[PDB]
């Protein structure tokens, strides 16, 4: 039943049906074996799209709210989306804790899962409030930081996972903690250190570096 | 657009 | 709608109930406009379905909200269905693909059935003017066409006949009642021609159907103010594009 | 792409 689930996931993906894709990957993960590379990314992409659909909606709604009897109605709808965002995050965080990180068994994988734990807590923080916000933020920061250390200890500065982690960690700095200069330093550093060792897959790394460089241009505009 | 990891 | 849910399979928590019946139209409409901004079309659909089930005639804005909602809901399946069958046609693993194609098909059908049901029980029943009647018959045509894209055997024949009858009736009324620049009429011509081209597979009739509608609109275009003009031309562009392709 | 009414 595992080769099956994986094909249905690759289909669902081609067919842009990410609920299905997710369900499949969640079930593959629950079997409790370590995920291969291709399997990690299938899981990652699936949930990225599922949760991404909510985050998008949440911004549109709050923006429409901030641009304004009818406001109790909008607010209620924002919260329906928030509830959805949380289950999805909880689901993913649960998978990372019960399964993925537990059995990581190598640095590259550990870094991927910790980054992800970082990202999903960050998605929660985008909509959190009061002290819920503080707990959420701490949890995100702890994950990224641990990932950051391991990535520095174990991986080449061109590795797309490490670059990706740097990208997301800087975004966290920039938009969640709101320390914009650290955000820049975090990105510029990763960028520069990668740019050095490119004389050494290239397409995988530079896709992410473009993002680093773009963010830097914006955060200095 | 701020952008995050693909 | 914080208290609603839709299943994967295109069956939902349902609207035929006090919860939705005790809501004000104005609410449901705002819920829909939001859902639309937020690109959440299941919600938008549910909302409009509930507005329709109140049984009043839909205003123009209301028609289009309904149309757009269901368009996106069903469109998501049609897309997936093409991807899957294309991957199938390119090829043990084929059972699995075929089963998945059928899961999608089942979804396509409920959505179509739902819409066809709304058109029959409510929308057409109470049409009360030509423009509206044309919009709803065109829609009936469209949703039967979506069924035909995936239908087979004699299921296919019934489906096709039912699409053709709706379009034709719409076509006649539009010709009797509406200006050739009217976007509903043009939109109907466009979809009818596509039906001719892809479902009946008479490509020359498809072209004549489109060229005609195009040409007859092009004549009467210096009529229009800028605002209406933009509505019509958006569709004419599509007519002209289809013609180019169907002659390439 | 063939295209149909928006």
């Amino acid at each position: 039943e595992k080769t099956e689930l994986i094909q249905k996931a690759k289909l669902a993906e081609q067919a842009e049906r990410y609920d299905d894709m997710a369900t499949c990957m969640k079930a593959v993960t629950e079997q409790g074996a370590e995920l291969s590379n291709e399997e990690r990314n299938l899981l990652s992409v699936a949930y990225k799209n599922v949760v991404g659909g909510r985050r998008s909606a949440w911004r549109v709604i709050s923006s429409i709210e901030q641009k304004t009897k009818k406001l109790q109605l909008i607010k209620d709808y924002r919260e329906k989306v928030e509830s959805e965002l949380r289950s999805i995050c909880t689901t993913v965080l649960e998978l990372l804790d019960k399964y993925l990180i537990a059995n990581a068994t190598n640095p590259e994988s550990k870094v991927f899962y910790l980054k992800m734990k970082g990202d999903y807590f960050r998605y929660l923080a985008e909509v959190a409030c009061g002290d819920d916000r503080k707990q959420t933020i701490d949890n995100s920061q702890g994950a990224y930081q641990e990932a950051f250390d391991i990535s520095k200890k174990e991986m080449q500065p061109t590795h797309p996972i490490r670059l990706g982690l740097a990208l997301n960690f800087s975004v966290f700095y920039y938009e969640i903690l709101n320390n914009p200069e650290l955000a820049c330093t975090l990105a510029k550093t990763a960028f520069d250190e990668a740019i050095a060792e490119l004389d050494t897959s290239y397409k995988d790394s530079t896709l992410i570096m473009q993002l680093l460089r773009d963010n830097l241009t914006l955060w200095t505009s | 657009r701020q952008r995050s990891a693909p």
